[PDB]
């Protein structure tokens, strides 16, 4: 949906005008994402019959194969599992929320789609999982793939 | 992108000072809407009348965004239109209409019309968007 993409791009643009530095933009995007994810989870659980995931591995499958599909129409691949099962990566073929960056670069520190990391954290907090979501690769930063690394911290 | 995402994002934008700061917030919401409205026309529409352009906003444009048409279109034939939506989706108060004021203004701008767009809740959840076409 262009509607969401365009709205999110306008938001990022406005935040960058509001804040002198991109780290403050990143923080605000994450906050907004967290608040969205808290609400999104109730939408998601009402729309699917995923059962319930009795580990981080089953949760990964639900996120990648069901939730991303539902909301973004895409299926990231899951890779790089830690032997302890508390860490995995979502690999995407581009940046999921942003198509283009402006040249020349004036936002090296900006995590264009940091809102998505907040969404992930907020939605999982509501199912009693303290997690961390973080972009570790981004095609918009010149990487081959986009990679979101997911870590399970604690149960709540 | 599923519709839920836009709905949640818009709601998160409107909720997060003094009257000046609050005013600035409204203007930011409208301005973001303006940019989105432009980009929507740019993607959607590749109009031999102003009346035609307003019909398009009420029909195709409102459907693209809210998945329904405007319920009533009124005009004074002197440059003011009123667009009525009997159940405005972003309600289910003023703050919640600003972005959409911009959507309309930005959509019109890309179709060659300068306008000033304002809105009110007529009676919840019904809303009226007033479009004052500018000569320049
Ligand atoms: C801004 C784009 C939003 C799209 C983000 C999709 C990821 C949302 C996360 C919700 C899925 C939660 C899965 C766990 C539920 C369960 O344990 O059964």
């Amino acid at each position: 949906s262009e509607l969401f993409t365009l709205t999110y791009g306008a938001l990022v643009t406005q935040l960058c005008k509001d804040y002198e530095n991109d780290e403050d933009v990143n923080k605000q995007l994450d906050k907004m994402g967290f608040n969205i994810g808290v609400r999104l989870i109730e939408d998601f659980l009402a729309r699917s019959n995923v059962g319930r995931a009795h580990d981080f591995r089953e949760t990964a499958d639900v996120i990648a194969k069901v939730a991303f599909k539902m909301y973004l129409g895409i299926t990231p691949s899951i890779t790089n599992w830690s032997p302890a099962g508390d860490e995995f990566s979502l690999i995407l073929e581009n940046n999921p929320l942003v198509d283009f960056v402006e040249l020349p670069d004036n936002h090296s520190s900006l995590i264009y789609s940091n809102l998505l990391c907040g969404v992930l954290r907020g939605a999982l907090e509501m199912v009693q999982m303290a997690v961390e979501a973080k972009f570790v690769q981004d095609t918009l930063k010149g990487d081959g793939v986009t990679e979101i690394r997911m870590r399970f911290i604690r149960r709540i | 992108a599923d519709e839920a995402l836009f709905l949640l994002l818009h709601n998160e934008m409107v909720s997060g000072q003094g009257e000046v700061e609050n005013g600035r917030c409204i203007t930011k919401l409208e301005n973001m809407g303006f940019r989105v409205g432009q980009g929507l026309i740019e993607r959607f529409t590749k109009f031999k009348d102003e009346l035609d352009i307003m019909k398009f906003i009420c029909k195709d444009f409102w459907t693209t965004v809210f998945k329904k048409q405007i319920d009533n279109l009124r005009t004074n034939h002197q440059g003011i239109y009123v667009l009525q939506d009997n159940k405005f989706r972003l309600l289910t108060a003023s703050k919640y209409l600003a972005f959409t004021c911009g959507l309309i203004r930005g959509g019109l701008s890309n179709l060659g019309i300068k306008s000033i767009v304002t809105a009110e809740v007529s009676s919840m959840p019904a809303c009226k968007f007033q479009v004052m076409i500018q000569k320049l």
